[PDB]
């Protein structure tokens, strides 16, 4: 079961190993677009959190699922932020959701009082007000039920066939990270020019025992110009200084 | 068109595990539900997704299967399970339901209380006669036949079986012959002989003209 | 419907058994299994023994230790035993039945006659 | 919170049209969807049609189109059902249930159900029953028990047959509804009582038919 484009589902993924290979190697994923990240590199990265949003929409309507797009969905049902980093995965669902003159459970909002904000979600289905006349019950021009169903008929073409979509939103700052990929750790090397990959931060330099008092809530240290001056090991939590060879 | 077949009647005692399946000709995309219902009453929905129970039903009820097959299961029967259950398909618009499997609380067999009574003068003076044969507190199958004038006759009585008794899981078959006063006075003896899944012999009970 | 009749007796000494000599009529009882069950006051029917077509004797439950070896001779539609006559503990009422599934071992019974017994 | 209530029972002639509806109580008429499903005596549930009051979309089963028509409104907040040219086989109970597949990723199942509307088709009309007692012979006594009978025929359809003003319930054997060739129904109740009571203790059988608002009480008497 997948939710409608309005009142879409949201699942938080944290504290686990993300094996994106089993996700990419799926056949029915006919559309797989990522922003700010390449699918081949997902297995080597680590994020601070992951949010999976799922819903069903028309076929060509999937073009509205992208940063800064315009349209019914992108404006009143589900809007992605301009700085979105993640992936949008879609696959056909005619064998699952389509019914001849049926499948009313999938709906979308046609109009709204104002444009929906990024990652917003309006659970209520109150009737839009027309203004020129009082509207307490059902009414005409502007006071129609805001939701209307797709009614996925198998006779419809690809332009109106049901497509199942799930958007993977990744937060990619450097705060406590917990969704790293299947990469394997390696014994630490100190006092030698070594290439390091600390919880996703990749660089080169010599690692030395730190002498600065990191507070228990801090995980990284920076000099002028965002230069990472220190880092704490995600395994033994010891603070290490980074100096260019 | 899409159809299904539940596989029809069951009997189980409190505590045991029972399983039922509703086959189909084409793979249902996990769009199958199961209802609880007393015969001839508003059903109650138990399973709507193949692996998700609704609010209010205990975990005692369960189900499994996917695609072109499914299996409804009760991990343990209880006296509240005296009812029929219906497998429902909702993969397409032309909604259809199953025939309905019925599970009966199982209390072991018992011998029937067999009886008879001839018609009264109130029935006789109206130009007709009637004789009621009885089977009380006994599984469900049984048969009644008549041997008026010592010869075999059949196809002249109404057989009706009662729903299961919740006190001892027994049944009751009440039957009645109905013929004319001419047919009543024609034969020198009217006799009912009762057959039953458990009985020593055809239980013979008869009367004569006067009595 | 099918007919099932009862025969037995022959009390020689209190050895401990029940002289089942069930019989049938009006059906090819070779197509079905013949079983027998007991009924104690306030007790449900318990599977005691069954005369299967395997021909290796009887299949019985642990409740009867060594006192029942039911067998059949379908050419005469009758059951036969080899054990002693009776004892007080086995005086509980008995019932003889056939299994209505074709060659199956599951219990779905149609039973016949029976009588009472007693011994010192 | 949502709950449904249906109309009462109905009885009409074959070939006519029968009208039945169900109130869309609870929640709102806009957030509700109704669907009608048939259940015939001796058969499981069977679909009739679906209607979404707010969307106005409706459909029928491939064997009841035209024969069945569905309508709904908001001023009354109910789904209207009309069955035309009804056969004699159309004697059945119709249900009105909630269609969950209408909103928010639910599916085509029925979470809320109404009571039920019984529609019967016969040539007879609503009239009282005909009742008469039994008359067993003394030698019918067996094992300390004796039977007592009370029969009802030519009635039109619940008939409550009670013994000892309903004070007796042990051993009650009752008929299911059986119809005769004359378009009339019949029901009989027979009870098992101590044999020594027959003739010594007084027993009476009573009958009631609510549709016609009538009662009948009769005394049973042996004869030899
Ligand atoms: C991770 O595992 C290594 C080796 O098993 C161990 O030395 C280290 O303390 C562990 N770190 C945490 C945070 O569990």
């Amino acid at each position: 079961r997948f939710a409608s484009v309005y009142a879409w589902n949201r699942k938080r993924i944290s504290n686990c190993v993300a094996d994106y290979s089993v996700l990419y190697n799926f056949a029915p994923f006919f559309a797989f677009k990522c922003y700010g990240v390449s699918p081949t590199k997902l297995n080597d990265l680590c994020f601070t959190n992951v949010y999976a949003d799922s819903f069903v929409i028309r076929g060509n309507e999937v073009s509205q699922i992208a940063p800064g797009q315009t349209g019914n969905i992108a404006d009143y049902n589900y809007k992605l932020p301009d700085d979105f980093t993640g992936c949008v995965i879609a696959w056909n669902s005619n064998k699952l959701d389509s019914k001849v003159g049926g499948n009313y459970n999938y709906l979308y909002r046609l109009f709204r009082k104002s444009n929906l904000k990024p990652f917003e979600r309006d659970i209520s289905t109150e009737i839009y007000q027309a203004g020129n006349k009082p509207c307490n019950g059902v009414a005409g021009f502007n006071c129609y039920f805001p939701l209307r169903s797709y009614g996925f008929r198998p006779t419809y073409g690809v332009g109106h066939q049901p497509y199942r979509v799930v958007v993977l939103s990744f937060e990619l700052l450097h705060a406590p990270a917990t969704v790293c990929g299947p990469k394997k750790s390696t014994n630490l090397v100190k006092n030698k020019c070594v290439n390091f990959n600390f919880n996703g931060l990749t660089g080169t330099g010599v690692l030395t025992e730190s002498n600065k008092k990191f507070l228990p809530f801090q995980q990284f240290g920076r000099d002028i110009a965002d230069t990472t001056d220190a880092v704490r090991d995600p395994q033994t939590l010891e603070i290490l200084d980074i100096t260019p060879c | 068109d899409i159809q299904m077949t539940q596989s029809s009647s069951l009997s189980a005692s409190v505590g045991d595990r029972v399983t039922i399946t509703c086959r189909a000709s084409q793979g249902i995309s996990s769009w199958l539900a199961w209802y609880q219902q007393k015969p001839g009453k508003a059903p109650k929905l138990l399973i709507y997704d193949a692996s998700n129970l609704e609010t209010g039903v205990p975990s005692r009820f369960s189900g499994s299967g996917s695609g072109t097959d499914f299996t409804f299961t009760i991990s343990s029967l209880q006296p509240e399970d005296i009812a029929t259950y219906y497998c429902q398909q909702y993969d397409n618009l032309p909604l259809t339901f199953g025939g309905g499997t019925k599970v009966e609380i199982k209390r072991t067999v018992a011998a029937p209380s067999v009886f008879i009574f001839p018609p009264s003068d109130e029935q006789l003076k109206s130009g007709t006669a009637s004789v009621v044969c009885l089977l009380n507190n006994f599984p469900r199958e049984a048969k009644v036949q008549w041997k008026v004038d010592n010869a075999l006759q059949s196809g002249n009585s109404q057989e009706s079986v009662t729903e299961q008794d919740s006190k001892d899981s027994t049944y009751s078959l009440s039957s009645t012959l109905t013929l004319s006063k001419a047919d009543y006075e024609k034969h020198k003896v009217y006799a009912c002989e009762v057959t039953h899944q458990g009985l020593s012999s055809p239980v013979t009970k008869s009367f004569n003209r006067g009595e | 419907q099918v007919q099932l009749q009862e025969s037995g007796g022959g009390l020689v000494q209190p050895g401990g058994s029940l002289r089942l000599s069930c019989a049938a009529s009006g059906r090819t009882i070779s197509r079905y299994a013949m079983s027998w069950f007991r009924q104690a006051p306030g007790k449900e029917r318990e599977f005691v023994a069954v005369a299967r077509r395997s021909g290796d004797g009887a299949f019985y439950a642990d409740s009867v230790q060594g006192r029942f070896t039911v067998s059949r001779d379908d050419a005469k539609n009758t059951v036969y035993l080899q054990m002693n006559s009776l004892k007080p503990e086995d005086t509980a009422v008995y019932y003889c039945a056939i299994d209505s599934d074709t060659f199956y071992s599951g219990s779905y019974d149609y039973w016949g006659q029976g009588t009472q017994v007693t011994v010192s | 919170q949502v709950q449904l209530v249906q109309s009462g029972a109905e009885v009409k002639k074959p070939g006519s049209s029968v009208k039945v509806s169900c109130k869309a109580s609870g929640g709102t008429f806009s957030s509700y969807a109704i669907s009608w499903v048939r259940q015939a005596p001796g058969q499981g549930l069977e679909w009739m049609g679906r209607i979404i009051p707010i969307f106005g979309t409706a459909n029928y089963a491939q064997k009841f189109q035209g024969r069945v028509t569905i309508t709904a409104d908001e001023s009354t907040s109910t789904a209207y059902m009309e069955l035309s040219s009804l056969r004699s086989e159309d004697t059945a109970v119709y249900y009105c249930a909630s269609l969950a597949s209408y909103s928010s990723g639910w599916e085509d199942v029925f979470d809320i159900w109404g009571q039920g509307t019984m529609v019967t088709v016969s040539s007879a009309s609503t009239k009282g029953p005909s009742v008469f007692p039994l008359a067993p012979s003394s030698k019918s006594t067996s094992g300390g028990t004796a039977a007592l009978g009370c029969l009802v025929k030519d009635y039109f359809e619940p008939v409550t047959v009670s013994w000892n003003s309903g004070a007796l319930t042990s051993g009650v054997h009752t008929f299911p509804a059986v119809l005769q060739s004359s378009g009339l129904y019949s029901l009989s109740s027979v009870v098992t009582v101590p044999s020594s009571s027959l003739g010594t203790q007084t027993y009476i059988c009573n009958v009631n038919h609510k549709p016609s608002n009538t009662k009948v009480d009769k005394k049973v008497e042996p004869k030899s």
